[PDB]
């Protein structure tokens, strides 16, 4: 049985009224600091800070120099010799920026994906390494302090169509990428000759050599598979040595590659099957681009739908029909919840819309 | 069985990443 109660305490709509398409809680900040959260919708990122009674304090808003720009996901790291946070954010233009969330400025850009870019996500050990995944059917891994890319996971036996999601494993050994192809691929990142692409880049220096940094060329994953789903399969997740995925079919899949018995670091390239543990049912998200999302500590997990409510499962609930919490629903909130974000404390719970309307949800 | 196992893999893991959050600090915006 779930115990999580949440209650709408705020909502607010962006000037703009055009969709959001992301937000992200900065889950960097230090214990104290106040918490705060990113949003990204047409060519505009807004930052705001999470106060007492409900309030959300508008701290910057960035907007983009490119009128045309329509940002789809941004990704919160830190500079690791300032201790500087620092923002990434990309969309449409297939270009990454990483902004000084304190100042807005514009601090570099990332120019080589072929089309719009889906997904951001930093490395979680390491704050250098940026992960993108793109409509141009690859997925890209750069190391923001060396300015470098250290490789493409793409080509042979890479996607087929636009990728549209991954997710780094816990401790950042491993990726999980899904797209249009139905597929979800597993990249190894621990293997000898990616820990040593990694090390390469950091060693890379422009004011010592002439000669470019050469990117490897990942043609073949770890693993794959297009047995989960019967469609587009547009977010994927890491459950401990688990697998979270969806397409339209109104559930999320918990599924692990190979049998029952198999551990994630014995199963062969060529491994053939896998295996569905349970899923996750609700109603009306069954267009796409609907982002779910986990809490820090991974005990909750948000789905927002296309008619503005929110589900929330209780993930120490082993039968996931059991682990259902009260669906957060506002008479008010009905247009489709695109992405939801806790807090790294998961006192906060915010959910952003097609209307542009930003929605927060206080733990009980 | 497979999903206390998953759990412990999922506290041990997010224990790794808790302590390496703690033991910085980064500046506030
Ligand atoms: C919530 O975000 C994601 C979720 C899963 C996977 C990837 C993304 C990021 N990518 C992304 C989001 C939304 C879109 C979209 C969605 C709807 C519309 C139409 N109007 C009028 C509502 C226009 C653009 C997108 N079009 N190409 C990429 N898009």
């Amino acid at each position: 049985k779930c115990k999580y109660s949440f209650k709408c305490v705020n909502s607010l709509k962006e000037d703009h009224n055009q969709p959001l398409f992301g937000v992200q809680f900065n889950w960097h900040s230090k214990e104290g600091d106040p918490l705060v959260f990113a949003t990204v919708g047409s060519n505009r990122v807004t930052l705001y800070e999470c106060h007492s009674q409900g309030e959300i304090r508008l701290l910057q808003s960035y907007v983009d120099a490119d009128a045309d720009e329509n940002f789809y996901t941004c990704a919160w790291t830190y500079d690791s010799n300032t201790s500087h946070p620092l923002l990434a954010v990309a969309g449409s233009r297939g270009i990454i920026r990483i902004i000084n969330p304190i100042t807005m400025q514009c601090i570099k850009h990332y120019v080589g994906h072929g089309n719009a870019i889906n997904e951001l996500k930093f490395h979680p050990r390491d704050p250098n390494l940026l992960l993108s995944v793109s409509k141009d059917h690859a997925l890209r891994l750069w190391n923001i302090q060396t300015d470098t890319l250290v490789a493409i996971f793409g080509g042979v036996e890479g996607h087929r169509d636009e990728v549209l999601s991954a997710d780094y494993d816990l401790l950042g050994e491993k990726i999980m990428s899904c797209g249009m192809d139905h597929s979800l691929k597993l990249w190894r990142i621990n293997s000898k000759r990616m820990m040593n692409a990694i090390k390469e880049s950091y060693d890379y220096n422009p004011n010592k050599t002439n000669r470019p940094f050469i990117s490897q060329k990942i043609h073949f994953p770890d693993f794959s598979t297009r047995d989960i789903h019967r469609n587009y399969v547009d977010c994927v997740r890491w459950l401990g040595d688990l697998i979270l995925s969806k397409s339209c079919e109104n559930a999320i899949v918990c599924w692990k590659p190979g049998k029952m018995e198999d551990d994630i670091d014995k199963i062969k390239p060529s491994e053939s099957n896998v295996t569905i543990l349970g899923r996750f049912d609700y109603s009306q998200c069954d267009i796409w681009y609907m982002r779910f999302s986990m809490d820090f500590w991974q005990k909750m997990l948000a789905l927002g739908n296309q008619v503005g409510k929110l589900y929330v499962w209780d993930l120490e609930v082993e039968d996931p029909h059991k682990a259902k919490c009260t669906t957060l629903t506002h008479h008010k909130c009905g247009a489709a919840i695109r992405q939801t974000s806790f807090s790294r404390d998961s006192s906060i719970l915010i959910a952003v819309c097609d209307d542009a309307s930003i929605w927060r949800w206080d733990r009980l | 069985s497979m999903f206390s196992s998953n759990r412990q893999k999922i506290l041990e893991r997010t224990e790794i990443l808790n302590q390496e959050w703690k033991q910085r600090r980064i500046q506030p915006v």
